[PDB]
C-alpha cells in the first residue's frame, strides 16, 4: 500500500507526522513544523570531510597505550562503531515507509545520511591507528558484548519494519497467512513507532554520550589528538539527531499531530520508562568491561558510570519521564568543552560648615 | 507580441519558423552541423520592428564561425546562407531572371558595357543561358561566397 | 526476514549486491566493487548548497520571457521536480532492504540524499522566479502530462518494495493470504529489481538529460543565469547516479556477481528494450507539449526530439541493448559546454663547401 508518489494531490501541512499519506511532491516553501526544517538546514552546514583531519599523530599515542588503555579506547570505538553502522541505515529503512510529510522526509534521510559518515570516520581513525583494520571489524561482530547491544537496537527496528510491511501488503483488520492468524492494527503499529523512537532517542542521546566522555577523556590527556577532533564534529551532529527524535515523541505524547497517540502513548509510558532504565544499566556493565584490566586518569569505573545517570535524567525528562536516577550534578564538567593619579583641590567653605 | 520588417518592406510579428526553415535548408546533406547551435551563438536580439535582412545577415556570420576542425561542414552552410541571400538584393528572389532580360535592363542602369548587346544577339543570349547552371553557386565555400559578395 | 544488524559473521567481500545478508557493520577498508567507493568519495566533494547561488535576476528574465516561451521554462522544471522527488525517497526504500554489501549501501543513501538536495534547489528555484509557489508545486499533482511519467516511476518502484516484502514475511514458496495464493520466488524478485534499475538509469540518463537541454538552452540566450548553474550542479551530481546504475546493471547481466542473474537478464532483454523505447518515446511527446504554443531561439520541437534518439542511443548501448534509433551527429553540440632574436653567426669554411 506504498507509493514513491501518491497520486492524490493531499495537503502536506494538514497529513500527519506518520500513517499518514507517502509524500508526492518535494517542496520547502512551507512546513508544518519549521522544526524539522531547521534540522536539515542546520545540519547541512556542518558538513564535514573525515579525511580532512589530521590523525596522524594518534598512530603514536595509541601504540604507547598500554594494553588496557589500549583496551579502554578501541574498545569504546567498536562500539561507536556498531552505533552508527545501524543509525546508517535503520532511519530511511523504518521512518521512510511512514513519513506522510515533505519537510520530515527530507530530515530522516539527511538525518541517516549524516550516519554514514560517522561509519566513514571510525573506519579512516582505525585504519590509522592499527596495522590491520580488519582485526577490529571482525570483531564487532563477535564480541559478545556488542552482540547484547546489536542485537537489541536491531529488534525494535525490525519490529517496526515488519508490522509496516503488512500494514501496506495487508492494512488494517485480522488476516490469515498459510493458516496462521495476523492481526494488523494501526494503533499497535503506532506503538512499535514509539516505543523505537524512545530507543533511538536514548542511543543518540545517552548510549552515545557515555562514548564521547572516554573519547574526550584522552583529549584532556593531549592523547589522540586526530581522533578528538573527529569524535568531536559528530557530537555536533549527534544532537540535531537526538533532538528530531525528542520534538518528534513530544508531538505524538501531546496529540499534537495525532489525537490517538497521545492515549497511546499514555500506556506506554511505563514501558518506556523501562527503555531508558534498561540502557542507562547497560551503559554501566559495559564501562565495568572498559576497565575489567585496569583505569586510566580520568575515566573511572565509578566516576563514568555517574555522569550515565546525570544524563540519563535530563534526556528522560526532555520526552517526559519520571528521573529513574538520584539528582546530581555533572561529574565531569570537561565534557562540556566537547560540546560547545589624582586631583588636588582644596575648599575651606564646602568643610568649614562641618562640626566636629 | 514582436514585429520584423520584411525585404520588399511588409511588415508582419515575429515567427522563429522562419528562421528554422532556412536553417534547416542549408543544413540539408551536412552532418556534425547542428540547427540549434547558429541560433544561439547568433545571440540573435529582436526588437520591435527588426528588418529580415539584418536577421539574415547576423545568423550567416553565426554559422561562419561554426566553421571548425571537428565539423567543417558549416562552411558549405554559410556559403549556402549567403547566396540565398545574395540572390535577394540581386533578384529579389532566389530563381534567377533570364539571362537577356538581366543584361538588358542592366545596360540601362550602366551596369554591363552596351557593346554586349552590340556583339550578341537575343536569340543568342536564350542559347547562352542553356550552358548556366545556377545549381553551381552551392559549390561554393563560404570563405569563396564571401569574396564574391564583398 | 529484515534486520539492521545481521548476527551473523558473514564476509561481506563475497556477499553478493542484492539479495544476500543485510550489512551489519559498515567499514570501507576494504570492498568487493570498488566502483562504488569511487562514487562516493566523487560525490560528497561534489556537495552544494541551492541557496549559494545568486537566483535574484531570474525573477525578472522570467518575466520578460514570452507568454509561450514562459511555458517551455516553467512546464520543464515541473517534470524535474517530480522526478528528483521520486528518486529521493525510492533508492533508500527499494534498494537499501535488498543491498547486502557495504561499498553498495553507503552509496545508495548517498545517492538518495543527493537527490533531496535537489528536490531543495527546484524549491529555491521558484520562489524566485513567481510569487506564489503554490501554484507551481499544486501542479505537478494534477497535470495531465506529468502524472503518467510519475505514474510510470511509480509502478516499477512499489512493485519491487512488494515482493521485496513478502521475501521477508514470506520467503520462497506459495502462500495464501486470506484465500489467496502469493508466490514468492527469488527468481521473479530478481526481474523486478533488474527491470527497476533499468528504468532508474533511463530517468537518470535519458529522461533527466532531455529536459536539461531545455535548462541550459535559456542560459546560451544568458536567459535565467541563476537557474542554469544551479541546474548544472545537478547535472554532475547526475551523471554519477547513472553510472552506478549502469555498472550494477553490467555486474547482473555478465553473471558476475550472481550467475542466476545473466540468465535473467537475458530473459528481460526484450522486455528492457521495449522500456528504454517506451520511455525515449514519451520524451518525444512532453516535446510536443513543451512547444505546443511555440518555440525558442535555437530549440524547438522538431531539434529537441533529435537529441532524445541520439543521447538514447548511447546510454542502451551503455547496459548492453540494441539501438532503436538510427545513428546520428550530436544535435545539440552546446549541450557538452555545460557538462564538463636573431643570430649574427657566421662562418666561412661551414659554407666554402657549398657549390654554386
Ligand atoms: N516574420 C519573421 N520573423 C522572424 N524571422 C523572419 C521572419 N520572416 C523572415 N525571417 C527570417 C528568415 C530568414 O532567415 C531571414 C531572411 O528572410 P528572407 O527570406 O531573406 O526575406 P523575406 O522575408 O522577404 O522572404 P521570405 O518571405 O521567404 O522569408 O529572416
Amino acid at each position: 500500500a506504498y507509493t514513491t508518489f501518491s497520486q492524490t494531490k493531499n495537503d502536506q501541512l494538514k497529513e500527519p507526522m506518520f500513517f499518514g499519506q507517502p509524500v508526492n511532491v518535494a517542496r520547502y516553501d512551507q512546513q508544518k513544523y519549521d522544526i524539522f526544517e531547521k534540522l536539515i538546514e542546520k545540519q547541512l552546514s556542518f558538513f564535514w570531510r573525515p579525511e580532512e583531519v589530521d590523525v596522524s599523530r594518534d598512530r603514536i599515542d595509541y601504540q604507547a597505550l598500554p594494553e588496557h588503555e589500549k583496551h579502554i579506547f578501541i574498545s569504546n570505538l567498536k562500539y561507536q562503531t556498531l552505533l552508527d553502522s545501524i543509525q546508517g541505515r535503520s532511519p530511511n529503512v523504518a521512518l521512510l515507509p511512514l513519513i506522510s510529510i515533505p519537510e520530515l522526509e527530507t530530515w530522516v534521510e539527511t538525518w541517516a545520511f549524516s550516519e554514514t559518515i560517522h561509519s566513514r570516520s571510525y573506519t579512516h581513525i582505525i585504519r590509522n591507528i592499527v596495522n590491520d583494520p580488519s582485526v577490529v571489524f571482525d570483531d564487532i561482530v563477535t564480541n559478545e558484548q556488542i552482540q547484547k547491544r546489536a542485537e537489541g537496537i536491531s529488534s525494535y527496528y525490525d519490529e517496526l519494519i515488519e508490522m509496516t510491511s503488512y500494514w501496506h501488503l495487508l492494512g488494517e483488520g485480522t488476516h490469515t497467512v498459510n493458516g496462521k492468524t495476523v492481526t494488523v492494527s494501526l494503533r499497535e503499529l503506532k506503538k512499535k513507532l514509539y516505543l523505537c523512537l524512545m530507543s533511538v532517542n536514548a542511543l543518540e542521546a545517552i548510549r552515545f554520550y557515555v562514548s564521547f566522555a572516554c573519547s574526550f577523556a584522552f583529549a584532556e590527556r593531549e592523547l589522540m589528538e586526530g581522533n578528538a577532533k573527529i569524535i568531536r564534529l559528530i557530537a555536533r551532529d549527534e544532537a540535531l539527531h537526538l533532538t528530531g527524535t525528542q520534538h518528534m515523541l513530544n508531538l505524538l505524547r501531546s496529540g499534537a499531530d495525532d489525537p490517538e497517540m497521545a492515549e497511546i502513548a499514555e500506556e506506554c509510558k511505563q514501558e518506556c520508562y523501562d527503555l531508558f532504565v534498561q540502557a542507562a544499566q547497560q551503559e554501566k556493565d559495559w564501562a565495568d568491561y572498559l576497565f575489567r584490566d585496569g583505569s586510566m586518569i580520568g575515566l573511572n569505573k565509578d566516576i563514568l558510570c555517574q555522569y550515565v545517570e546525570y544524563i540519563t535524567n535530563i534526556r528522560m525528562q526532555a520526552v517526559g519521564l519520571d528521573l529513574p536516577f538520584q539528582t546530581r550534578s555533572n561529574p565531569i564538567p570537561w565534557i562540556n568543552t566537547w560540546l560547545v593619579q589624582i586631583d588636588s583641590e582644596v575648599d575651606t567653605d564646602d568643610l568649614s560648615n562641618f562640626q566636629l | 507580441n514582436l514585429l520584423v520588417t520584411k525585404r520588399d518592406g511588409s511588415t508582419e510579428r515575429i515567427n522563429l519558423d522562419k528562421i528554422h526553415r532556412v536553417l534547416d535548408w542549408a543544413a540539408e546533406g551536412l552532418h556534425n552541423v547542428s540547427i540549434s547551435q547558429v541560433e544561439l551563438r547568433s545571440h540573435i536580439q529582436f526588437y520591435d520592428g527588426i528588418k529580415t535582412s539584418d536577421i539574415h545577415e547576423t545568423i550567416i556570420k553565426a554559422a561562419a564561425d561554426l566553421i571548425s576542425r571537428d565539423a567543417p561542414d558549416y562552411q558549405y552552410l554559410a556559403a549556402r546562407l549567403a547566396i540565398f541571400h545574395l540572390r535577394k538584393k540581386a533578384y529579389g528572389q532566389f530563381e534567377p531572371p533570364a539571362l537577356y532580360d538581366h543584361v538588358v535592363k542592366m545596360v540601362e542602369m550602366g551596369k554591363y558595357d552596351n557593346h554586349l548587346l552590340e556583339d550578341y544577339t537575343e536569340e543568342e543570349f536564350k542559347q547562352m543561358d542553356t550552358f548556366i547552371d545556377h545549381d553551381r553557386d552551392m559549390t561554393f565555400s563560404y570563405a569563396a561566397v564571401k569574396q564574391l559578395e564583398g
